[PDB]
RNA sequence: UUGACCUCAAAUCAGGUAGGACUACGCGCUGAAAAUAAGCGCAGGAAAAGAAAAUAACCAUGAUUCCCUCAGUAACGUGAAGCGGGAAAAGCUCAAAUUUGAAAUCUGGCAACAUUUCUUUUGUUGUCCGAGUUGUAAUUUCAA
RNA sequence: AUUGGAUAUGCCAUAUAAAGCGCUUUCGAAGAGUCGAGUUGUGCAGCUCUAAAUGGGUGGUCAUCUAA
């Protein structure tokens, strides 16, 4: 549940809405590195927020919150509304 | 006197409390110190520090 | 020895601490971090020392003489204090390490403060007197100091010195922390 | 437990914001009138008084009277049964207290009155159930406490002209004239059963 | 911000934490003088929503007063014969006990330069402002005297409206 | 004509943080000397003569009602 | 007199019209360093920059500048 | 029957308030003397017959009107933030008041700020 | 052994301010045989009130004050208020949200430079000390 | 002889800024020994007790206002 980007960013290196907008900001700009390049970066951390807004509204009481925020690259998880 | 209670703490609360978003000035470099620098150009411009 | 009236009055007033029922919620401002993890917390703390009223001057003259004849820069790192600043870190999650003040005068101040840290998991301490606090800052008193964010060379310090709060402040006392203080 | 000592007949008085001195009055002579009714402090509320039903099983108490006050100068009475039962609202006027010397009328404070029902009251399928629960309240419970054994004073319904002229027995001094309004199958709420 | 705390601890004002400290302050205020100056507020939020700033200017002073007109009213009049120099702002009850009741005067100075050139606070420099606790001007002044909007709230009778063409 | 909401109305109705900064007071100040009786005839059962004991205390049913289920659902979380 | 009030009031008005502003040597500098690297319409695109685009001025006021400068 | 108002000063406090009038325009000239009212149907049924002027235009009735509340007070339109719109009649009678206002209005430029450079 | 502060002092310390008078009208408080007189405190050229914890029950009104009307009505001999007509009209400011990529704020000393009802008045600029993070500025006031 | 406010014109100007209004995939902090309940003195005040958050106040379930 915390690694699941990791695994698809592997994976795409090896065989080299908002949600699909948030990947391809990072993608473009590429866990702690990851972390820290989004909580340094304003474009990006507004997208990543959203991403996180979008996936859990999309998706409730099952989902390990914190570890879906370490997904995204967030040191914690956001404040968002349902 | 009895023992202290914690009803409400015992748990961490792992979301921040407030849900507004950051505002660009915490990203940016800082204004006030451009009024500042621009009123402390203008001084030396000017012939005052 | 007829003792000024001010003088009684001090002595009265410490003495009438250590009877008194002390509520809980007080009696955590009287056990407090140890001196050797004191004095280490505040080695961290002296790198992370916001510029002065001075410096901040010196500085921005020369940006402006760099204006003025003809002409960017990282985010400055240093410690963040004052009690409404600080309080909405924690509550942000924006703070890594609390350190409270253990005389504030008006003690409504910070007595929620080891609650409030503790809900939202910030490990906090409470340091000893608020005068150590106020020379890290260059001001008379901080009534509170919070780490936010360290540079990586000083990243592993941080966290060697949370751990030790942990297990010297934290995983010590605790229970302590739920009695009813004084009655001595 | 659950009550020690539990009488047949209990009432519960409850007062209005806006109560004028006179309706003051009238409260206070029929709570000193009734020895098996306790009275309490001010309901807040002007439209929900379906909090007296959790009150009266608080106070353990079969009968719940609330004097509302309207536009601070009328008096509206009403009465109800504690679980579920009939409310009966009605606007009450033409009130004369102990304060008025006109009527010399003496007798011990909680003596158990004797109750005479007009045959009017028995007429109509509405008044029968407003005759009976009158009847029972009125009526002091057996037992009660402070109550007197011994019985000096009358209370005499008439149903005249709709309206039901309250008269006590020498007149004691308290005379009103109840205008039954509306009675509803739930208490302080819920469907209608009477219209005026 | 911490003024959100202070002010919903300061409702609780029987639990362990107030009871201990209202026991501990009164006697603190008991020993000291009636009217004694204070060096801050003893509530820096309550001072601080009635228009205390910290800055040069603003004055705190406590005062004890018996219980048994308005204690709040005696409190703004007392200390304001006392700082005679100084306008009197609000005030705002910090502790009682079986005999007494505290208060905290805010007050501020018209003659500083720090008061004099803050828009702000410019009114009370002007004279209609001079000792308006003793006018009912305060805040526990103007509830006292029946100030106030609503149908809750003398030479208009007893005159003769006598027109010229009557 | 149906008209916008007016900014005043709004008010008293809650925060995310003005809830939260009255929950950790709730805690950290403790419990006045009438709530911790009340509390401890819950804790008996005796809340027929706990509500009763409100009432008094306070002066109005809805007050002393809606005390009753701050110490009710306190001690179920404590 | 409403008639000369009127002429007098649009006269004035031609007179202090050119309510249109230049830019500053920093800012004429400041857009063509944004313009020169990131095409000349992509406005979304300057205003993610993290490097060039320091001050973080949003896209309204990106074309803003960008008008202002012809 | 005590302390009497008589009113012999009637007849003077009439040329004073006229002077105030004098007075007042001559330092505001090309303005007019008073603001624009709103005209509002008074709030009984005596009187709901009648139209009368009110206290200032609303804030949709200005943003209907195409005036904002910060320029609505400068060109002498008061605002009325107690006051609202409960019914499309009121509305367009008060829309339309400003309508004729904002055609018979001659705004006066000012003088602009123009620094050296940008 | 040396220092931070906290609280408390003292000074013919540097600079300031208060008192007393007048009292027709103002605002309180106290109060008789009328909420009067007398008493007491406090102001200004006006004071007070004042931008709704307001009315109303409408097709709704819209700070305050004042005049006419309401009306000798209502309520209980006392004695209203809303609506209605007029005079005048002007609105606003804080506390409570992190400036946190920067206490951005202010008193004072000195040094200059101007200005002036004015050599008497009023400031700006630099500079040093302090105030202040237990919160001085910018921002926001529910109409949002 | 002092001055009020505009007008014309000159010289400086920190505009790396500040402000209004469309839009919102975001939020909206709001004043406590005070409201209030019991009693007492003549709406306010004293004593005893002591609150809440679509909450609270005031009107006739709706309306209206948003105190300390």
């Amino acid at each position: 549940s915390d690694k699941r980007f990791l695994l698809l960013f592997s994976f795409l290196k090896r065989n080299l809405c908002a949600s699909v907008k948030y990947m391809a900001e990072l993608l473009n700009y590429i866990q702690s590195q990851l972390e820290k390049l989004v909580s340094k970066n304003y474009y990006l951390q507004q997208s990543a927020k959203d991403g996180y807004r979008s996936y859990l509204q999309a998706y409730i009481n099952k989902l390990d919150l914190a570890k879906v925020a370490k997904s995204f690259g967030f040191a914690h998880p956001p404040n968002v509304n349902i | 006197y009895p023992d202290y209670d914690d009803f409400f703490t015992n748990t961490v609360r792992e979301t921040p409390l407030s849900s507004a978003p950051e505002p660009k000035r915490r990203f940016a470099p800082s204004k006030h110190e451009q009024k500042r620098i621009l009123q402390l150009a203008y001084a030396i411009r000017k012939g005052r520090i | 020895v007829k003792w000024p009236e001010y003088i009684r009055l001090q002595r009265r007033r410490k003495i009438l601490n250590l009877r008194l029922k002390v509520p809980p919620a007080i009696a955590q401002f009287q056990k407090t971090l140890d001196k050797n993890t004191a004095t280490q917390v505040f080695k961290l703390l002296n790198k992370y020392r916001p510029e002065t009223a001075a410096e901040k001057k010196q500085r921005l003259v020369a940006e402006a003489e760099a204006v003025a004849n003809g002409k960017v820069s990282k985010k400055p790192y240093n410690v963040k204090y004052g009690l409404n600043h600080v309080v909405a870190l924690i509550e942000a999650k924006k703070a890594k390490l609390v350190l409270i003040a253990s005389d504030v005068d008006p003690i409504e101040l910070v007595v929620f403060l080891p609650a409030l840290c503790k809900k939202m998991g910030v490990p906090y301490a409470i340091v000893k007197n608020k005068a150590r606090l106020g020379t890290v800052i260059h001001q008379k008193t901080a009534a509170v100091l919070a780490v936010t964010e360290v540079r990586e060379e000083d990243k592993n310090e941080l966290a060697s010195i949370v751990s030790a709060v942990d297990a010297n402040f934290s995983a010590k006392y605790d229970e302590s922390r739920r009695k009813w203080g004084g009655g001595i | 437990s659950a009550g020690f000592v539990p009488i047949k007949q209990k009432v519960l008085v409850l007062s209005s914001r806006g109560v004028t001195y006179r309706q003051r009055h009238l409260l206070n002579d029929l709570v000193s009138m009734m020895p098996h009714s306790k009275k309490d402090s001010k309901l807040d509320s002007k439209d929900r008084l379906y909090q007296l039903n959790e009150l009266a099983e608080l106070y353990n108490c079969n009968n719940i009277f609330f004097f509302e006050s309207r536009r601070r100068e009328d008096l509206y009475l009403h009465i109800a049964r504690a679980p579920n039962g009939p409310t009966v609202k009605f606007h009450v006027e033409n009130l004369h207290t102990m304060d008025e010397l006109n009527m010399t009328g003496n007798a011990l404070k909680g003596s158990r009155p004797i109750l005479s029902f007009d045959k009017t009251f028995d007429t109509a399928p509405h008044l029968k159930v407003v005759k009976e629960l009158l009847q029972q309240t009125f009526g002091i419970p057996k037992g009660a406490r402070r109550s007197k054994p011994f019985i000096d004073r009358v209370c005499t319904l008439t149903i005249a002209d709709g309206k039901i002229w309250f008269r006590n027995y020498i007149e004691i001094g308290p005379r009103f004239v109840m205008t039954i309004i509306n009675i509803l199958e739930g208490s302080f709420g819920g469907p209608v059963i009477y219209k005026n | 911000g911490a003024y959100k705390y202070l002010e919903e601890l300061a409702k609780k004002k029987q639990s362990d934490v107030n009871l201990f400290l209202s026991r501990v302050r009164a006697w603190e205020y008991r020993q000291m003088n009636v009217i004694h100056r204070a060096s801050r507020p003893s509530r820096p939020d309550k001072a601080r929503r009635l228009g205390y700033k910290a800055k040069q200017g603003y004055v705190i002073y406590r005062i004890r007063v018996r219980r048994g007109r308005s204690a709040r009213c005696t409190a703004e009049e007392r200390v304001g014969r006392y700082c005679s120099n100084l306008r009197v702002l609000n005030s705002y009850w910090v502790n009682q006990d079986a005999t007494y009741k505290f208060f905290e005067v805010i007050l501020v100075d018209p003659s500083h330069k720090a008061i004099r050139r803050d828009p702000r606070i410019n009114w009370i420099v002007n004279p209609v402002h001079k000792h308006r606790e003793s006018r009912g001007l305060t805040s526990i002044g103007k509830k006292s005297r029946g100030i106030g909007k609503g149908h809750r709230f003398w030479l208009r009778h007893n005159t003769l409206s006598l027109r010229r063409y009557r | 004509r149906q008209l916008p909401e007016r900014p005043s109305r709004r008010k008293g109705h809650l925060s995310k943080r003005t809830a939260f900064v009255r929950s950790i007071v709730r805690e950290v100040a403790g419990f006045a000397p009438y709530e911790r009786r009340v509390m401890e005839l819950i804790r008996n059962s005796q809340d027929k003569r706990a509500r009763k004991l409100a009432k008094k205390r306070l002066g109005t049913l809805k007050r002393a009602k809606g005390k009753i289920e701050e110490l009710t659902s306190v001690i179920q979380s404590s | 007199v409403v008639r000369q009030l009127e002429e007098e009031a649009v006269k004035k008005a031609a007179r202090q019209s050119n309510k249109m502003l230049p830019l500053s040597a920093f800012e004429h500098a400041y857009i063509q360093r944004l313009i020169n690297k990131y095409g000349t319409e992509d406005f979304e695109s300057m205003a993610k920059d993290v490097k060039l685009n320091s001050k973080l001025f949003n896209g309204s006021k990106l074309k803003n500048l960008y008008i202002r400068m012809k | 029957q005590r302390y009497v108002k008589t009113w012999f000063n009637q007849p003077g406090r009439k040329l004073r308030r006229r002077q105030a009038r004098q007075t007042k325009a001559a330092k505001i000239a090309p303005r007019p003397v008073e603001a624009i009212r709103p005209a509002v149907k008074p709030p009984t049924i005596r009187y709901n017959m009648k139209v009368r002027a009110g206290r200032g235009f609303t804030l949709e009735e200005l943003k209907a009107a195409g005036v904002s509340r910060r320029v609505a007070s400068t060109i002498g339109i008061p605002v009325d933030h107690r006051r609202r719109n409960r019914s499309e009649e009121s509305l367009q009678r008060n829309v339309e008041r400003i309508k004729v206002y904002l055609a018979h209005l001659i705004v006066f430029p000012r003088k602009a700020g123009q620094p050296k450079k940008g």
